[PDB]
């Protein structure tokens, strides 16, 4: 039950290059073991054992090897893997990236010790997400509606307001017509980014349930690996072991994988595309697939991880591999941000795979599954027409395609553009969406059958 | 004489204005994002080597 | 042990044996000439050392003298007006000591000379027996007429005072303070040694609110920077680069100015080292040199590449040391693209895996860990002062394209980007700061201070930016269609936009009255150019031709507001009040 | 009976394929038809619909038994399968019975360990070849075979093997060839002289 043998302390380091320390004469080393390094000046550093071979054990310290001696340093082998102290009072506080309190606070009293790697959920007892989360944004709730227990990222870039729409969907998260415990992982963020999220959660009075984990850019990069691992094992505790609906926000997920590339390139592992490791898909999926809901529990966990694609490329290894694991994405664009749309959400590369089970008669109403496909189709044709009037001329188009011009200037300004604090309901969104389909004739709406055109298009 | 020269010029300066913009919007950006694909795929062979 | 032996040199790298108690990233001195190196791998009893200089003539058996310290800087008096390289060797002192024109590569000349005497004064209520913690202002050294070099305690140690020095002249080797701790009394001189990779500890970070008054009108009004902020500019050959750098040193609100020339050139570096000691500063009294508050990190491409990697970290540590005294430091790094080439050389030396276009995996992490050292922040200590560090880092992308693993990693971290353009310098549009691609993320912070101090300003910026974006959209159709088919409400926007581009945006740096316009003038000329724009709206919606010919003296009053000489300070606001009502007369006509 | 998964099941003689596989889609049945006993590959980026082709084939094909191998798939996509399958009934003899009675799943999600992606492929094709020998017309859907290839890259990286193009080991194309060649319409061993088939429809994730 409990490890009661005294821990051993070794002064037997034999090699240190990069972030790896090589300890010799260790007696029965253990994979994934956590250790504690005592520097010759007295500062303490932690480390995970990443390879053991006979008597040798290769550890990697989290804070870097700058100053690690050969004769005078002493490493103490904690006999167990990395387990964090998790509790119910681990909520309402702000912590650093590693494990420690920030707001002049105590350490947590540890209701139990959970392994931060967790263990995967049996797919036989994992129930499919059905109920819909109303986020108050028409580009989210109308066209790419998320469910409670859905993993769905925000595909952003540098400079775009992804943090502003991150705080917006936290204030306005509610069920479609007992609050969401938000766990927040801030990874590689600026100081003004961490002050924005701190002063937003301390503004709406939600800070009695916020679990904010902040990890700034001055903090070391190897601690960015365990930062979503600790932020998701408390959300696993609050949802599967404390019966509570949890919303997890991961940012920046690009700063996770760029920190993951540094450790892989230091271990001389095999690279994939653009220097990222070959096991990047697995490491991204061990923090993405820890979401959803299980059958015997009434709590759930939904994930909205924010990542900024480098150089606006959706074929980069960051948004491609997260697009293969998650359940559809949200694409905040740059060309819609220059036109001062506050959510600059290009809905064409946006998707929600669990949106179909979350819409319908019992969920919102009858026409949700049909107006979303028609607003998608008229935006797709009218944007290809927009690339034709820029190359030929604004006057020599087909007469139907001038309505596609009039649709797009009303789509990007009335449907998606709503303001930082306006929270439309899902019934308000479909009512605005039918107003934009009103400018089209009845027989050009091809994706809608003739039955529900009779109930909604004459109005 | 100036009427029949005016009416055949703008219908021959529309077909020149399209041939410029078809280069500027359809041909030149297609070559340039092809050339960006040559650079990153050649950098990916250098890491493999 | 105290020495190690060499046991083999295979290039820049020396695999030194008999090094059992050596640490990682520790500096040593290899050979009889004492070549400076850095311990980079440690295989048991042997350590491999990459040497910063040319290993040539190094024997097998030469003494490797370990220092026990990492790459650190000497912090104390004797640093303003000095010129260092990236590893902080005083280039002005090393030419007088050796009387040669080279760097002799075996020179351990101290960065702060121990021969000059400085007038030390105690903290005056810092009594003997008083408890003192790290970051406390311990004394004051009058280094110049401008800089009061406040001697502080290092943030590592702590104790109670047993001896303080009487006020007088001392060297940088004299013992000034003794502190008793539990075990042993520690003594130290006025100079402290601090590693360059380790961020200086500090009490708590603060949001930045006070703007930087650069003096230029396009920089102070449209795209403002704050003290404690991060700025980036393009570093091309000639647009405005040396002009913006020297205006930031001459006419800013900042107490010290450091300039990090990082691996620059052969003859571009000598242009800086000859022009900066002959600049002038306008203090309340009589004109002084800019070198009383300036410290240069001069580093050419001939110099060691591990000194060009450390030149950025040397500068920001000098930036944080004068931050802790309570000053407002502004740092200009030129350029950060030549620093990223030094990272590609060190990573290519150790055969590191190339992540993005050659550059290593930690390129975006070293850039993040440098721009995050800048900020307005309350220093450690009991006297409770406030300081700041601003960083203006030049970026030199290939071909002027802003898609690069160094450029895109920079623009995702910095908040202000003053976009200096080459073609605007071709038309002699000075300064050449483009306004389409430039931005500033520091508007909201500024928005607080401008309602306690200027009030009527913000809405003025918002509509002035609305004019310039609508001008570019209108100017496309001028060649396609013509000005005769344009509407009456639109053509009045175009003339006042041309009035902004000549009166507001264009600013001559050689025309005496324009060297350092302060603020109201900046709120002054824009309050008359947009009220004229707002009054022309209802005057058109009540003929554009009759107003253009009859306001030719009134438009001449707007086109001559930039000549309010610095013998006209309060009078300039009275002329700003009276020139507005002359517009108010001709509105009804 | 206990049969090793890395060994091809013995069988009397291979046969040419003549009857087509009716997927139910119009572009699939008309322009690019598949046979029972054939090999199919579905590449494509994310959000293209590689599981909607996989789910419509496991619901509405002409195949006697269906197996579905989730190799590095999503955890919710196998829970999606076991919900609507016990309610989708089909008619064979005038009687209605759900399609879960002919379905068997080999679930190895992306959260699960990487070396089991190799084992889940060989487990399925052994179950696929087992119901082949009874005379049934088996259809196998592997999703995704690109995650099996990423598993072989990560294992060979630990053994310090030298890589073929883009990280993958040099024996990648031999593992794929020894898996797709276990499919075919083929006369089984034994005296009652029946005939079975195995169709492999493998999703690729480039
Ligand atoms: N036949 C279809 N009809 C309507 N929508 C479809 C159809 N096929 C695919 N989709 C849409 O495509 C989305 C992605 O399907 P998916 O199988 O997950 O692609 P992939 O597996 O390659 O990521 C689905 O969520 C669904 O909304
Ligand atoms: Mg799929």
């Amino acid at each position: 039950n409990y490890l009661s043998q005294p821990r051993l302390t070794y002064k037997t380091v034999s090699g240190v290059n990069g972030p790896l320390v090589i300890l010799d004469h260790v007696k029965f080393p253990r994979y994934a073991e956590i250790v504690h390094l005592t520097l010759p000046d007295g500062t303490k550093r932690s480390g995970q054992v990443l390879e053991v071979s006979g008597s040798k054990a290769v550890v990697q310290v989290f804070e870097g090897t700058s100053g690690i001696d050969a004769k005078k340093t002493s490493c103490e082998f904690t006999g167990d893997i990395l387990r964090t102290p998790v509790s119910e009072d681990m909520l309402g506080r702000v912590f650093n990236g590693s494990g420690k309190p920030i707001d002049r606070g105590p350490v947590v009293l540890a209701e139990d010790f959970l392994d931060i790697m967790g263990q995967p959920i049996n797919p036989q007892c994992r129930i499919y997400p059905e109920e819909m989360i109303q986020t108050g944004i028409s580009a989210i709730d109308g066209m790419n509606s998320i469910a409670r227990g859905q993993k769905i990222p925000i595909f952003s870039a540098a400079g775009l307001p992804h943090n502003e729409i991150a705080a917006q969907i936290c204030r306005q998260a509610g069920l479609v017509k007992e609050n969401f415990a938000i766990v927040f992982a801030a990874m590689g963020v600026n100081m003004e980014t961490a002050r924005f999220f701190k002063s937003d959660f301390e503004e709406n009075g939600s800070m009695d349930n916020v679990c904010l984990f902040l990890n700034l850019a001055n903090d070391p990069t190897i601690e960015r690996i365990i930062t979503p691992r600790l932020a998701l094992t408390t959300a696993e505790f609050l949802a599967y072991q404390c019966e509570k609906h949890v919303l997890v926000i991961l940012t920046d997920m690009s700063s996770y994988a760029e920190a993951l590339r540094e450790v892989s390139a230091a271990r001389e592992e095999v690279p994939g595309r653009r220097g990222f490791p070959g096991y990047m898909y697995t490491d991204l999926a061990t923090i993405y697939e820890r979401a959803g809901r299980v059958e015997g529990r009434n709590g759930s966990i939904t994930q909205i991880p924010i990542l900024t694609m480098p150089n606006d490329d959706i074929t980069h290894p960051i948004p491609d591999l997260t697009g293969y694991i998650t359940e559809g994405q949200i694409y905040v664009d740059r060309q819609l941000h220059n036109r001062q749309i506050y959510p600059p959400i290009n809905v064409l590369p946006s998707l929600s795979r669990l949106m179909k089970s979350a819409i319908g008669e019992g969920m919102t109403r009858k026409d949700h599954a049909d107006v979303s496909n028609q607003l998608y189709a008229c935006y797709a044709i009218g944007k290809d027409v927009q690339a034709m009037k820029a190359v030929v001329g604004e006057e020599a188009l087909t007469s139907d395609d001038l309505l596609y011009l009039e649709f797009l200037q009303k789509f990007e300004r009335n449907f998606i553009a709503q303001g930082p604090y306006e929270n439309r309901t899902v019934y308000e969104t479909l009512d605005i969406g039918w107003q934009l389909l009103r400018i089209f004739p009845k027989e050009m709406l091809k994706r809608i059958p003739q039955s529900t055109l009779s109930e909604f298009y004459p109005r | 004489s100036l009427q029949t020269s005016f009416v055949t010029l703008d219908e021959a300066i529309k077909i020149t204005n399209r041939r410029v913009n078809a280069i500027e919007h359809v041909i030149i950006p297609r070559i340039e994002r092809t050339l960006a694909y040559i650079i990153t795929e050649l950098d990916e062979r250098e890491r493999e080597e | 042990s105290t020495f190690g032996y060499v046991h083999g040199v295979s290039g820049p790298v020396v695999t030194a044996c008999d090094m059992a108690g050596a640490a990682m990233y520790e500096l040593v001195r290899v050979g009889h000439s004492e070549l400076v190196g850095e311990i980079i791998r440690l295989e048991g009893d042997m350590a491999t050392i990459q040497v910063y200089e040319e290993t040539s003539g190094v024997s097998v058996g030469d003494p490797v003298l370990r220092t026990g310290k990492p790459l650190s800087v000497e912090l104390g008096p004797g640093i303003m007006g000095a010129i260092f390289d990236g590893i902080q060797r005083p280039l002005s002192d090393i030419s007088s000591q050796t009387q040669s024109i080279y760097i002799p590569r075996g020179v351990n000349v101290s960065a702060l000379s121990r021969d000059v005497k400085w007038d030390f004064t105690p903290c005056k209520n810092l009594r003997v027996g008083s408890h003192i913690t790290g970051g406390d202002i311990y004394g004051i050294v009058n280094e110049n007429s401008l800089i009061k070099h406040k001697i502080m305690l290092p943030p590592r140690n702590r104790g109670t005072v047993t001896y303080i020095a009487p006020p007088g002249n001392y060297d940088t080797s004299d013992v000034v303070l003794e502190l008793e701790f539990e075990g042993i009394k520690e003594k130290f001189s006025m100079v402290q040694v601090w590693p360059v990779r380790q961020v200086r500890p500090v009490t708590e970070k603060l949001p930045a609110n006070h703007p930087l008054l650069t003096g230029q009108r396009v920089l102070d009004a449209l795209f403002p920077c704050v003290q404690g902020g991060t700025t980036a500019i393009p570093g091309a050959f000639g647009c405005g680069k040396t002009v913006i750098s020297q205006s930031l040193s001459k006419y800013s609100n900042s107490d010290v100015i450091i300039y990090v020339g990082c691996g620059e050139r052969g003859n571009e570096m000598s242009e800086v080292l000859r022009d900066f000691p002959e600049l002038t500063m306008e203090v309340d009294g009589k004109v002084e040199s800019i070198m009383k508050r300036t410290a240069l990190v001069a580093n050419t491409s001939n110099m060691p590449v591990a000194a060009r990697e450390a030149s950025i970290y040397t500068g920001i540590t000098l930036s944080e040391y004068f931050r802790d005294m309570g000053y407002h430091v502004s740092m200009m790094a030129d350029s950060t693209s030549r620093w990223a080439e030094a990272l590609r050389e060190i990573s290519g030396r150790l055969a590191e895996m190339p992540a993005d276009s050659g550059y290593p995996a930690y390129l975006g992490a070293r850039l993040a860990s440098f721009y995050e050292r800048a900020g307005r922040v309350k220093c450690l200590g009991n006297p409770e002062r406030e300081g700041s560090v601003s960083i203006v880092g030049a970026v030199s992308p290939p071909g002027g394209d802003f898609s690069d693993p160094v450029t895109s990693a920079t623009l995702g971290i910095v908040q202000v980007f003053w976009g200096l353009d080459k073609k605007l310098a071709q038309r002699k549009h000075f300064p050449s700061v483009n306004w389409l691609i430039s931005y500033s993320k520091y508007m909201r912070a500024l928005d607080e201070y401008y309602d306690k101090h200027f009030t009527e300003f913000v809405p003025l910026r918002t509509k002035a930016k609305e004019i310039l974006q609508e001008e570019e959209d209108l100017a496309e159709i001028v060649q396609l269609v013509g000005k005769a088919s344009l509407a009456e409400t639109d053509k009045i926007t175009l003339e006042v936009a041309k009035l902004i581009k000549d009166d507001f945006l264009q600013q001559n740096g050689y025309t005496p009255y324009d060297r350092f316009c302060p603020f109201y003038k900046t709120v002054g000329m824009l309050s008359n150019m947009i009220a004229f724009y707002d009054m022309a709206r209802r005057a058109v919606e009540t003929t554009w031709s009759i107003i253009r010919e009859h306001m030719g003296e009134i438009l001449y009053k707007l086109s001559s507001m930039k000549f309010k000489d610095p013998v006209k300070d309060g009078e300039a606001k009275i002329k700003a009040d009276y020139a507005q009502l002359l517009e108010d007369m001709q509105n009804a006509f």
